[PDB]
RNA sequence: AUUUGUGGGUGGUGGUGCAU
């Protein structure tokens, strides 16, 4: 139980940030970061119920002078409530422009980003325009090429999925640092969502959707010195087996006459 | 005298969002001078205390060691190619006639 | 130890009738 001074101290600090997008933030938020109990400062204080430009500015200091763990942990669930809340608030799924610079910020936090804010939005299912609109901001914005190779290879590691695939696509226009494994977890993914004639998969004989054709385009203009003989020639077979009419024979006429590593 | 209201409400809202701007830095000002020394004595005496993580390790190592990029754009028609130089060369002649007018 | 010299991409968190 958090002393009543301490709970008088946050609830004032939370309201100032609630009713506070524009002027100078507090003393009381300018010396939270300085302690360690930042997370308990922050469930005291209740910053669920901020404002927009607060919260991008309160995202702005963790990311300069909070640390790795901490700043990512706080940005990891701060981060994924507002965006929920946010986008249960606009009925057309649309965000703030301070809601895009604390996303910014964010993507800028390396570790923050994408073992703590990208891993979130994916593992809790961001839905398709949510997923839209994070490859939108991430295309504005790349992150470090080593970051984003990472977050490539995690996506394609973790299985089929909207949120997945959505990143796949964005990492394609990207077009971030494939190296050998990440390659290869390419190619996992392409085998993955492509059929298998003794043990079948749901992922393996399900159909492909526009975003997932259109980053299999992406990924054979670009990536195919990154694919092998092997790999190129498994595209192929997935472009004739599980591709597409439209979009199917650029990515085999790729794959066939794609450089190999 | 219907402008003359619209510029009184207009004034009059200004005024309003004044007034609650300002009360709003009294607050600010207020939590600044009692509730950060409450806050900051309060946590100095209190206190608060990997899967894809090391894939993504992996991969960032992986990374670091070897890479095989190609960022190739898409190819374009001929005929468009052909047309955005006969532009170009049209753009040179141009040029070159006034240069030589002066 | 993130930043520089050099290249380089660059419009639609677009409006939009209409059918569904």
């Amino acid at each position: 139980a958090l002393p009543e001074k301490v709970i008088k101290a946050y609830t004032t600090v939370g309201s100032i940030l609630k009713t506070w997008t524009h002027g100078k933030l507090p003393k009381l938020f300018k010396v939270i970061p300085s302690l360690r109990n930042w997370q308990d400062v922050i469930y005291v204080t209740n910053p669920e119920e901020w404002s927009p430009h607060v919260v991008y500015e309160a995202t702005k200091l963790f990311v300069s002078n909070l640390t790795a763990k901490e700043s990512q942990k706080f940005i990891n669930l701060i981060l994924l409530e507002r965006f929920r809340d946010n986008i249960e608030t606009s009925e057309d799924h649309s965000l703030n422009y301070h809601i895009y610079r604390a996303v910014k910020k964010s993507l800028y936090k390396p570790s923050a980003f994408f073992k703590g804010f990208l891993f979130p939005l994916v593992e809790t299912g961001c839905n398709v325009r949510e997923a839209t609109i994070a490859g939108s901001v991430l295309a504005k914005v790349s992150v470090p090429a080593l970051h984003s190779s990472a977050a490539l290879s995690y996506l394609l590691r973790l299985p089929f999925s909207p949120p997945t695939t959505v990143f796949i696509k964005i990492l394609l226009d990207k077009k971030y640092a494939l190296p050998y494994q990440t390659v290869d977890d390419c190619v996992y993914y392409f085998m993955r969502f492509r059929i298998l004639d003794g043990s079948n998969g749901e992922d393996a004989t399900r159909v492909l959707p526009v975003i997932w054709h259109k980053a299999f385009l992406t990924f054979a203009q670009r990536y195919k010195n990154d694919i092998t003989q092997d790999q190129r020639d498994f595209l192929l077979e997935t472009v004739r087996q599980r591709g597409h009419k439209d979009i199917g024979p650029e990515i085999r006429r790729e794959l066939l006459a794609g450089a190999s590593r | 005298k219907k402008t003359k209201a619209e510029v009184m409400k207009e004034v009059i809202a200004k005024s309003k969002f004044y007034k609650q701007e300002r009360q709003k830095a009294q607050g600010i000002m207020e939590d600044q001078i009692d509730n950060l020394d409450d806050n900051f004595e309060d946590v100095m005496s209190e206190l608060m205390m990997t899967d894809l993580d090391k894939e993504y390790d992996i991969k960032v190592k992986e990374l670091q060691l070897d890479k095989r990029a190609a960022p190739s754009d898409r190819t374009k028609t001929e005929e468009e190619k052909n047309a955005e130089a006969e532009e170009k060369k049209r753009e040179l002649e141009q040029q070159r006639l006034d240069r030589m007018n002066g």
